[PDB]
This record gives C-alpha cells, structure tokens and sequence, in this order.
C-alpha cells in the first residue's frame, strides 16, 4: 500500500514512518479521523499527517522562514518536511546508518514543530 | 442434404444424395461392425519450421534456425482409415443419377 | 540507387579515388532475407632490445 | 512488485512448441521433419544484476554530555 | 478483390512503349530494360509521381512467362432452353397449374448453402397453344425476376420464335401480351446477369441457378413437366472489372497496404486502368536464389497488363519488346 | 484458440466454457516438449 | 485421439495448471494500538 | 475545397450535349429542357446510375446568368526580375558579400504570421562581371531552394540571356556553371511554382514571396545591392484542379455528405471531371418565392461545366442550347 513501506521480496519492511492516508480531514471523516490509537483515547489522525515514534507531524501548519534557515527543512509543510527527510530511508529500511539518519532528522523536525507550537501559543495568548 | 459437396440435383428438387436410403445396422453383431480405425500413438505431428520469428508459438529469437527467412510453416499429418467388418449386414439404396 | 533518386547520380560522383563508407543494410518488413556483414582488424608489433 | 503491464508481458509468451529432434517426414508414425528472452519451453530470462555502488556517508565526532568523551 | 499470391504479385500497366527512359513522358509508360549481357530484366515504368522500376528479374531464374488474351478471361453467362417435354404432353394440359422453380445458389452470401427460390406460374387452359403458353410464362417469369424492385439482378429472360430462331426478344416486367405478337414461340431462354461491381470492395461474382419444374398430372400420373438443357452461352462479361480489381490489390505490394482506413488521413494512389476496357495479361513468374548452403527459391511474379483493341496489338508490341531486350521465348499471342 | 486461454482474468469470466477451452487445448497441443531436465519418452521406454 | 482401449478402458486426462488470480493487499490501522 | 454558398449550389458536368431525353446514353450527357410557355427551366443529366433532373428554374426569378471562360480561372504565376542596382554599382564590387533573402509569407498556415526566409549568398571577386554575378547567384539560390531532398518546391529560378531576351535559362541544383556558357546575363527571374493538390483534402493554394536584399559597403555607405521588380507573368496554372474541387464539394448537395468517413461502410460518388483538362463554367443564380406569406427568397444557384479545347466549342454550344430553350441572354464567350 506504498505508504512509507517497502513491499519487496514477499516481505513488508517499514522504516518507522506511517503515511496515514485514504481517510480525509478531521471534519470530513465520520469518525473525524483514522483513529490510529486509543492510547487520550481519541488519538485521531487525518490524510496528510505522518507519524514517527508516536509523534504526529501536522499538515495544517506551515514552515516559517526563521525555522527554515535553522533546523534546515526542505518542504512547505511540516508533513511535507517529514516526507522529504525519509526519502533516503524508505528504500533501505534495514540499513544501520539510514535508521540513524532517519532518527536524527525526525527529532529535528520534532523540535522544529514544537518551536512553532509555542511561538504560536505566545502569539494568540499575547 | 448438404449442397456444398452434393452438386448433382435430383429432378424432383434437392440434391441427388437426399434420395439415397441406407440401412447401416441390420440386427446385432456382438462386435462393432463399423468402426473408425485410428493408430495407437499417432498423435498428429504439429510441426513448425521457422526463421528468426515464429508467429504461431509466439517465439522471438530462435537458437536453432531451419533457414534464414521470416517464415513459419505448419506441417500436420494424420494416418487414418475405417473398417466395416460385415458389409452384408448393411443394405444401401442409391439413386442411379449419381452414376455409381 | 536507394534514396528515392529518379534523376540519377552524376558521373563526377563515380570516379577513381572516391572513398565509400557503409551506412546500414535495410530489408523489407515481410519475408526478409539475410544481408550485411561485420569487419575486423589486426594489431602489429614494435621492437626494442638491451 | 510486478505491474499489471508486466503481467501482460508474462501472459503473452510461448507456451507450446511442436515436433523436434517443406519438411521431408521420416520414421513413419513417429514422423520426423528434416540472450533471447524465451527458452523454447515457455520460460522467461530472469537476469539479476548485483553490484557494489558508492555511497557518500559522514564520520561525525561528537561529545558525550555526562562525561567529556 | 483479394487474390492468392505465390509470395508476392506486382502489377504494371503498359500504356505505352518508349524504348528508353528518356522518352517516358506521360503516366503509365513502359520500357523493358535489359543490358547486353542478358542476365537482368526490369521495367522502368513511369508512375504518376516519377519513374519507378521493378525487382530485377534474373533471366536464369524464370519459371513461366505466359501472356493471355482478353478472350480467355470473359465469364460466359450460361443459358437454359426451357421447353415443353413432348413425352408428357405436346400441348399444355388444360386444367393443370404449370409452375417452374428457379433455385439460385450464391444468393447474397458465397456458400452453396445460401440459396434463393423464385417461381413462374401459368394456369393452362383449353385451346391454349404452346406459343400462347411461352408468351404467357415468359411474362410471368419476367414479372418475378426482371422486376424493378428486387434487390439484385438475378436473370435475363428472353423468348425465341420459330421463324428467326437466332435472335432473342427481351421480356421484362413492363412487356404486355400485345407487345409479343408472334405465334411460333418454342422455348424460354433464362440467362445469367452481371451483378453490380464496386472497385476493390465488391468483387466480380455471379449468381448461378437451375430451372426446376413441378409435377402436373396427366392420366393420373404426376409426371415432371418440362426439360431444361444448357445451351451454349452467347453473352460474356468483359475483362474490365477483373483487371480493375487487379490493379487495386497489387498496388498495395508496391505502396500503401491500407486503402482508405481513416479518411481525413490517407495516401490517395492514382490508378491507371480504365474499368471500361478489355485488357491482356502477361505474367513473368520467377524467383531469387543465393550462393550458400541456404540457396533456394523465394518465388515471385510480375504481371504486366496492356490494353486489348481486338487483335492484341498493344500487348504484342510489349512481347516483341521483351523478346529482343531479354531474349525469352514468350509466345506472341 | 491460439495459446492456452487467457489466465489474467477476473474470476467471474472463468466460466464453464473458459475452463473447457483450457482443457481442450491440453488435448491437442501438449505432446511435444523440449524438456530441459528430462529425457525423451522413446529413450525411457527403451530403458524399461 | 482414442477414447477407448481394447480392454474396454477409458482414457482419463487429468490436467493441472497454475492460473492467475487477482488479490488485494489491504493495509489496515487497528483501532487499539496503531500497528 | 470548402467554398462559400449564398444558398445551395449544384454542379452538373456537361461532357456531351444531346437534344432529346431518350438520347442520354453515356455518363456525363445533359439536355436543357423547358416548356413551350417559357415558365420553367431544368437540366436532365445522365448520372452513371440513372437519369437525374435539376431543380426547376423559374424563368421570371433569375438574378444573373454569366459564363466564365477557362483563362479567367488560371492563376498567373508571378515573377520577380532581380537585377543589380545600377546607382549603387552596375558591376559587383570586389570583396563584398552579396546576400539575397527571399521572404515567403503563407509557408504553411494561412496567416501571414507564418513566414519562411530562404537565402542566396555570393562573395564577389576582382574579375567578376555583372553577367558572372547572376551565374554565381542563381547557382546558389537553386542550391538552397530546389534541393531534391526537400518536401515541396517553393520557387523556380531562371537566368536570362540578353541575346535571347525572352527565353528562360532554367537553373536547378543539378546544373553547374559549366552548363551556363553564356557571357551576357542581365537578370535573375524568380517565379513561384504549383503546389500539390489532393481533391477535397488539399485545396489549390500558393506561397507568395518577395525577395529582399542586404546592404553592402561600396564607398563607406551601407547601400542595398539590388532591386526586385515584378514583370508580367508568362506561366499560368490550369483550371483542372479548381473544377475537380468544385465538383467534389457540390456533389454533397445532390449526393451524400458522408464522403468516405467510415471507410468500408460508405457510398462513393463517381466524379465526371477529369482534373487534367481546362473547363468553362456557367452559373445560373435564381431563387424561390412562395405563394402568400413565404415571400422570403431561397437564393440558389446551378453550376454547369463543359470542357473546352482552345476555342470554347462546347460551352458556346451549351449556352446556345439554353437560350433557344429558356429565353435567357447568357453571353457567348
């Protein structure tokens, strides 16, 4: 089903990144999401967001240029920037170096998205 | 009544082979009187000689070439006969316009 | 002549000294037969001593 | 991993051959007439190539936080 | 139409003989070209878009080179002499229904299983002479067969008097009893008709038949009524429609293989055969051998066609031109 | 038929006559094999 | 070619072939965990 | 060739003229019929599958009737006579590059925004005369334009010897300067040529052109080297490709509008115009006005074509048969 998976040689190999597609947005779905997990009980994801190590990269946000020149993102969205940091590791999911290269880059966009959340909350509450 | 092979017409209409009366089986015989002789083992030899392509089997590239032209011929052949053990157990009645 | 020539090749183009070069070897689409060939080359040696 | 275009190539292929060692026919009932992708038995040339490419990687010197190693 | 070929067949129309390639001016010209060493024969023919040659005939590799007259490709439209069988009754028996059945066999489809049955009918009366009978049945056979509203022309039907006995008076759906004014009619002639012909799409094919009679009682016996004998044919269709179809097929060997498939987008080939004239055929059939252990023959044929004017002058000039340049014993027909 | 009837089909088009056209092909065009790891039948019959 | 024998037997031709069938690979997120 | 109609326009081929309705025997015959009271006019013509009539021309409701000869429909091929500009220098100056640019304008595509520019180049010598210039110039224009490996011919290049002064010296790509032995040349004539023609699919059109010059430096002044004037035309395209396209269009008003489209499943109409002959055209424009409130006219026209050989013997007989039958005043050309 091609979403972050390498289905080759009869086997199903993942790099850890979960391309949660086919559902729709939160407001278009009956359930309001894909309900990937009940672990907060309504853990609800939409068609654009991707997941690495139970951390959700949102597709609704944008990439400010102050955290584009630092943390070195490539896409227009945080979901599209996590969809470009995994491009090397999606074809070599058993590689020791690529699973180190993927875990190091996903923590950067984790710290890039968390900085965007606190700077937004300071803007709205201020 | 097949008019493709039967070409002589009868004077009363239709083909001349329609007016032929055949009693194939007179009584019982305890063995088949009329049977189709076929050789045991002689399946018809489907046989192709060809050149660089074979349009029937669909083979592109030939290791063993018969010749050098873009051709593929079929050759098939069958050895076959029939046998009527008792032709006195079978009475026919032929119109004479078929001329025997 | 092959290339659609219906007027002919001039007599100046068929003289002594004119080099000729292979392009290719066309056949039909249907009932084709064999044409063409393949050319090779040989090396020569040199010499020194002690 | 095969696409349905690639199954259509597998499907249209030789799968029957014919008699083999104008043809003169000899031997009576057992008549005998007298890098390529199929095998004249209905097989496919699976050529598989394995090779060692070159990959650009980085050796990175970092410091442990708790001890200066 | 589609013909059978011995691996190829290509046709050239011999509208002129110009004796050299510098005199080829109009379309359809022909020179038979050969050299002094009689080893190659070819035909520089002027096409409507330039000069074109044939494959080069090796004169050690010819198999037959036979030229046919235009009288040998004419289909003779067969006739039948329908009369009264004098053994049953010389006169029409005055109470019986006299019915004749025509059994057609190629109908609208080729096989002899596609058939078509038409009938003519006359009630015979007292005092009706045999000439008054054939005047009454050729009209009733024309009203069913020579009608205006049938799909295809089936037969042509005439009457023959006993005085002239050579000329045929045509009977159609419009001919009345007063138009055929003669008292010595002795047969009814049923002749085939040429079917419609379309270039390349509808070949020249005919509809055969057999005039079959029905049984009419005489002294209690149900004796077959008449006799039909195949008299020699006197009308032939010309060679105009076979050679017009023959240029349409063999132009696809030297040219485009499809003819109109998609019509904003075709290569319109100009054809040279008038379909309204008779034509002679010359077939030089040959092959191509090599010099190996794989040697033998790729068989070919070249058809040349010249116009026939009655004494075959335009064809015999081509044979007289091939015989000097190539040195073959093609029989001047 | 030309070859073995088309196998790349949906399951509903594998009707009663599609299976019979497959089996009639085995009746006719399955006698001559260039077997790659077997001997001929006439060779084996001589051995027995 | 020949349906019978001269011992009154019947020619039984068993054919076995590997046809192709269309299957679907579905990737389903389980509601409990996420696996 | 899709032409414009006011309303419908019917074309009838007059290959032969008869005087009686029972005289029509060949495909192409026509008779002009009318009443004895001169209240209607119509043409009974012989189609190849029956006799056809035209519409009934009310002889009170004719608008105009004019007959056009063959020379009025002949396209005169324009010529450009290129000479060296006399005020610049009548002889070529030594060491300058003489370039001529031929500016085409409807190269493919009707708009003039589709253009095409072909070039000719000559560098002059110290001993080059004016007659030696045009020899080297037209050998370079026919080198760029009339190469055999091109798609289509565009223009024709002609030299002029002043000793003959009316006979063209044609220069092609196969000519050398060894063939041009004349030492008295005064101009180069560039003349446009006949484009190809496929009936219905490709109309008869032409590519216009105008030669332009580049500047040369004779005395420190960058002056253009030549002048190109248009002389009177001497070669004309015949009328055959215009009338065959005129019958092909107007055989969809009588016949079928689906020409050839679904190729085996069509009807083909047979065309009685030979495109290798010149023709004369007769146009009778008229209309239909009904009884009471349908007074709007349906302004329609009927075209007749008749082949002429020099003196128009067939069209002046076609005009002469109509005016004694209808009562018109059609001009005898």
């Amino acid at each position: 089903a091609f979403g972050g998976w390498l289905n080759t040689q009869g086997g199903d190999f993942t790099n850890g990144v979960t391309f949660i597609n086919e559902g729709g947005s939160h407001e278009e779905n009956p359930y309001q999401g894909i309900q990937i997990g009940v672990d907060g009980a309504p853990n609800l994801v939409e068609q654009g967001e991707v997941v690495y190590d139970d951390y959700v990269f949102s597709d609704r946000m944008e990439i400010p240029d102050d955290i584009r020149k630092e943390y070195k993102l490539r896409g227009k969205t945080f979901a599209k920037a996590a969809k470009s940091a995994q491009r090397e590791s999606e074809e070599r999911p058993n590689d020791p170096l690529s699973t180190k290269g993927l875990q190091a880059a996903m923590e950067r966009i984790a710290t890039a998205q968390e900085e965007a959340r606190q700077r937004k909350e300071a803007h709205r509450e201020g | 009544d097949d008019p493709v092979r039967n070409k002589i017409l009868h004077p009363m209409g239709g083909v001349a082979f329609s007016y032929r009366y055949d009693i194939w089986y007179i009584g019982t015989m305890d063995q088949p009187n009329i049977f189709k002789c076929k050789i045991k083992g002689d399946n018809e030899y489907r046989g192709y000689q060809w050149g660089i392509r074979n349009p029937f089997t669909g083979q592109k590239g030939n290791p063993y070439m018969s010749f050098d032209e873009d051709s593929a011929v079929i050759h098939r052949m069958a050895t076959l006969g029939v046998c009527v053990l008792d032709p006195t157990r079978t009475m026919s009645l032929i119109p004479a316009i078929l001329q025997g | 002549l092959m290339g659609g020539n219906t007027q002919g090749v001039p007599a100046e183009r068929l003289q002594q000294g004119e080099r000729f070069s292979i392009e290719f070897a066309p056949v039909e689409k249907e009932l084709s037969r064999k044409v063409g060939d393949v050319r090779f080359t040989s090396p020569v040696s040199m010499r020194n001593e002690w | 991993v095969l696409s349905p275009k690639d199954i259509k190539y597998i499907e249209t292929m030789p799968d029957y051959i014919g008699q083999g060692a104008d043809e003169i026919t000899v031997r009576d009932g057992t008549y005998f007439f007298d890098l390529l992708p199929y095998d004249l038995a209905g097989n496919l040339r699976v050529l598989r190539l394995y090779w060692k490419s070159k990959r650009k990687i980085l050796k990175v010197k970092s410091y442990d936080p708790e001890t200066g190693e | 139409m589609v013909i059978s070929i011995n691996q190829v067949r290509q046709l050239y129309v011999a509208k002129a003989l110009k004796a050299n390639t510098a005199a080829l001016t109009t379309a359809g010209d022909i020179v038979p070209k050969a050299d002094t060493a009689k080893t190659t024969l070819y035909f520089q023919s002027m096409s409507p878009a330039g000069i074109v040659a044939s494959d080069k005939i090796n004169l050690k590799h010819v198999l037959y080179a036979k030229a046919t007259p235009s009288e040998a490709l004419a289909h003779k439209l067969v006739r039948y002499s329908v009369t009264l069988d004098a053994d049953v009754s010389a006169t029409p028996v005055a109470g019986q229904n006299y019915i004749l059945r025509l059994a057609f066999r190629q109908y609208i489809g080729l096989s002899e299983e596609d058939q078509y049955f038409k009938y003519g009918e006359v009630i015979a009366r007292s005092g009706m002479t045999a000439s008054d009978f054939y005047k009454k049945m050729a009209i009733s056979l024309a009203k069913n067969l020579e009608n205006k509203t049938e799909s295809t022309p089936l037969v042509n039907i005439y009457l023959i008097s006993a005085a002239a006995a050579s000329t045929d008076v045509p009977v159609t759906s419009a001919t009345k009893e007063s138009d055929l004014t003669a008292t010595d009619y002795n047969q009814i002639i049923i002749e085939e008709t040429e079917q419609p012909w379309v270039l390349g799409m509808m070949p020249q094919a005919f509809i055969p038949f057999t005039p079959q009679f029905l049984t009419i009682t005489v002294d209690g016996e149900d004796r077959l009524w008449g006799v039909a004998t195949v008299v020699t044919p006197t009308k032939t269709v010309p060679d105009g429609h076979l050679i017009a179809d023959l240029e349409y097929f063999c132009m696809g060997a030297r040219g485009d293989i499809y003819r109109g498939m998609g019509y904003p987008n075709i290569i319109k080939t100009t054809y040279l055969v008038d379909p309204g004239a008779v034509y002679d055929v010359l077939d030089i059939h040959y092959f191509y051998t090599g010099s190996n252990e794989s040697v033998q023959k790729s068989e070919k044929t070249i058809t040349l066609v010249a116009v026939d004017d009655g004494s075959h002058t335009a064809m015999n000039a081509l044979i007289g031109a091939i015989n000097t340049a190539s040195g073959l014993t093609i029989a001047t027909l | 038929f030309l070859n073995f009837p088309r196998q790349m089909l949906p399951f509903s088009k594998k009707t009663k006559q599609w299976r019979k056209d497959c089996l009639l092909w085995a009746n006719q065009k399955t006698f001559f094999n260039y077997s790659l790891v077997r001997k001929s039948v006439i060779h084996k019959k001589i051995n027995y």
